[PDB]
């Protein structure tokens, strides 16, 4: 009934192709340990089962010691597909597995040639409808969920064309004279951001 | 008598699996040669089990069924089985093939009382195809009919008004078999189905069942 | 395939109604597990089975919950009265050893005040700007789905009647239209990036598809507007030079 698990670090921000080590700590003695990966669709994929020792399979590595009561998960040359939540299933009851808090991992794809720009897009059927787009910006940018409660903005996304990687953010508001230059004012954007006229 | 208050964990759910959600082991022409008797290749299409183990109270009377064609009727279990990993255990419910056959199926009448008031129970529910049938064969069929009409092994939330209960099998030849519905020891199937260890086989000639149900 | 199937995958119910979920695991697997996962949190243990009997039930688990294992390997989890906070993703797993746990897709439950709050999405495709093709020499199409409840949507791009994965980016969480409102409508956006020469070709067809998971034939519909069932709302756009 009583089993406490704390995963460190709670949040991880890492660049593309870089290495990282996330750990799982537990209170009582444990007979069975498991490492899972959660995708945005909500499905748990079993990566490793390490009750003791070290296992090496694919690009991911995992080590567990029952003496010092801790588990470790390694990610060699991390890709954008690795982005998600990593869980630590721990067993004390007879065979009952209890999941931890979860390690939030978000792999940021740093573009070789960044060019921040805010473009204005128009609807296919209607002439009045319009939507602002912020694209080709560096992954280090923090687009703030702001502000007027009449303007709707979205978080960053990663796309690959090839060799080529691009980051985008969508902002829309069906209000009188919604300027693209007035949009993303709450978010701190670079000085070299290109603002074309429609 | 019977106390539903003593929850003892997941005992209510497990008792519901034993009498309502049961895949009752039924066999007529089956012989064994392995106090426990093992039936090699009993399960034809089962991913979990292949063989069946039958446990008894005394080894002295176990040799009576051991070598002969015997009829099987009872509830089997997988958790906490004393055997590898593909065997199901059971307690009693074994009857011989000789003279245990009848022309027209026996229709045993059942009588039920709900805190004094008598309720009509159809005789088509409980049936036995043998002359001398085990208590297990009659109890499994009677508790299944009860569970469907008035939720017996369901929690107070899931409309389970019955708190105390008793099932009796009339004195036709010798003393009656008295058993309390909520008085079964343990929370798992290996302890709840242990009542049939004695392997009590009674005469099915013009006998009746009396069930006493109480809401408090 | 995941290995373990779960039916249904999405369910919508009114406050104080009965709901059930079926979990179909691998035939050989001896064990079964029940978990509850909320928004941005770890899955909490509910109850687990070993062969035919229920081994343990969580202390935090409400009395309105009942997990039953009928004839076979499958298990059914039921909720008596639907309350606030019940809206969570119910995960199911199976174990053989039981060394490794194989998880299913999980049922997404949404407990609404009224069934009238269910709205289908309005899909719209935005034509790429002339200023973008002149500056970066590539065109990006923005898809926009607005006014839908619950957030049970699946977005996929279709170019020339074929599913496209390359150059596709989608929002992780759908932003609510009215944030300070309970059972409020949601909004989602996705971008498809193609070369300027590809967009200018009039022979190329571009279509955005949003798979909405709505009501079933069991649910009663009395409102004047159309019934919001499990429909695939789409918006198309043709290439222009």
């Amino acid at each position: 009934m009583g089993i406490q698990v704390e995963q460190s670090p709670p949040d991880l921000i890492l660049q593309e192709g870089a290495n990282s080590t996330l750990r799982c700590n537990f209170s009582d003695s444990v007979n069975n340990l498991q490492w899972f990966h959660q995708n945005p669709w909500g499905q748990l994929i079993n990566l490793f089962y390490i009750p003791s020792g070290t296992k090496q399979n694919g690009r991911l590595s995992a080590t567990t010691v029952a003496t010092e009561r801790y588990s470790l998960l390694y990610i060699s040359s991390s890709q954008t597909t690795d982005s998600g939540v990593y869980f630590c299933a721990v067993d004390s009851g007879t065979y009952k597995y209890i999941f931890g808090t979860g390690t939030r991992l978000k792999v940021l794809a740093n573009i070789q040639n960044p060019d921040p720009a805010v473009y204005q897009l128009r609807d296919s059927k209607s002439s009045d409808k319009s939507v602002c787009l912020f694209t080709d910006f560096d992954s280090q940018t923090n687009v703030s969920q702001s502000k007027d409660s009449d303007v709707y903005i979205t978080d960053k996304c990663v796309l690959d064309m090839r060799d080529f990687k691009s980051n985008s953010a969508v902002a829309w508001s069906n209000k009188s004279d919604f300027a693209c230059a007035n949009a993303f004012n709450n978010s701190i954007i670079p000085e070299d951001t290109f603002f074309p006229s429609p | 008598l019977r106390k539903k208050s003593e929850l003892q964990g997941t005992a209510l759910g497990n008792l519901k699996q034993i009498y309502y959600y049961n895949e009752k082991a039924k066999t007529e022409n089956k012989e064994s040669h392995d106090h426990t008797i093992l039936f090699k290749g009993f399960f034809t299409d089962h991913s979990w089990y292949n063989d069946l183990l039958v446990d008894f109270d005394s080894k002295d009377i176990v040799d009576k069924y051991k070598g002969k064609k015997v009829d099987l009727y009872g509830a089997y279990y997988g958790y906490q089985c004393a055997g590898p990993n593909k065997t199901a255990c059971m307690y009693g419910g074994v009857t011989l093939h000789d003279n245990n056959r009848l022309t027209e199926e026996k229709k045993v009448p059942i009588n039920l009382w709900l805190d004094g008031k008598q309720n009509t129970v159809p005789l088509e529910t409980v049936k036995t195809n043998k002359k001398n049938v085990t208590v297990q064969e009659l109890d499994l069929q009677a508790r299944r009919y009860l569970q469907e009409k008035y939720n017996l092994y369901n929690s107070d939330v899931f409309d389970g008004k019955v708190q105390r209960g008793l099932i009796v099998f009339h004195t036709s030849t010798e003393p009656s078999v008295n058993y309390d519905l909520f008085g079964a020891q343990g929370q798992y199937s290996n302890t709840l189905l242990r009542i049939y260890r004695d392997n009590k086989t009674i005469n099915s000639e013009n006998m009746h069942i009396d069930i006493y149900l109480y809401t408090s | 395939d995941t290995g373990v199937s779960q039916n249904p995958r999405h369910k919508i119910t009114k406050r104080g109604q009965n709901v059930t979920f079926r979990c179909d695991p691998i035939s050989e697997h001896n064990r079964l597990y029940w978990y509850r996962q909320t928004l941005g949190q770890g899955p909490e243990f509910l109850t687990y089975f070993q062969n035919e009997a229920q081994l343990e039930k969580s202390r935090l688990l409400s009395d309105r919950f009942s997990a039953e294992r009928p004839k076979g390997s499958f298990s059914t989890l039921e909720i008596q009265r639907t309350e606030q906070g019940d809206s969570a993703m119910y995960l199911c797993a199976s174990s053989l050893g039981g060394y490794e746990q194989y998880f299913g897709p999980g049922t997404r439950l949404t407990v609404t005040e009224d069934l009238k709050n269910v709205f289908p999405p309005e899909v719209a495709v935005f034509v790429p700007s002339e200023a973008e093709i002149s500056h970066t020499q590539k065109a990006t199409l923005v898809c926009l789905a607005t006014g839908f409840y619950p957030d049970h949507v699946e977005l996929s791009w279709w170019v020339n009647g074929k599913e496209v994965h390359s150059g596709v980016c989608t929002d992780p969480q759908p932003l609510k239209e009215q944030p300070a409102l309970n059972d409020s409508r949601y909004a989602l956006s996705s971008r498809l990036r193609v070369s300027a020469t590809f967009w200018q070709d009039p022979r190329n067809h571009f279509r955005c598809q949003v798979q909405f998971y709505g009501l079933s034939e069991n649910d009663e519909w009395t409102q004047d507007r159309a019934k919001p069932v499990t429909q695939i709302v789409s918006a198309e756009a043709w290439g222009r030079a």
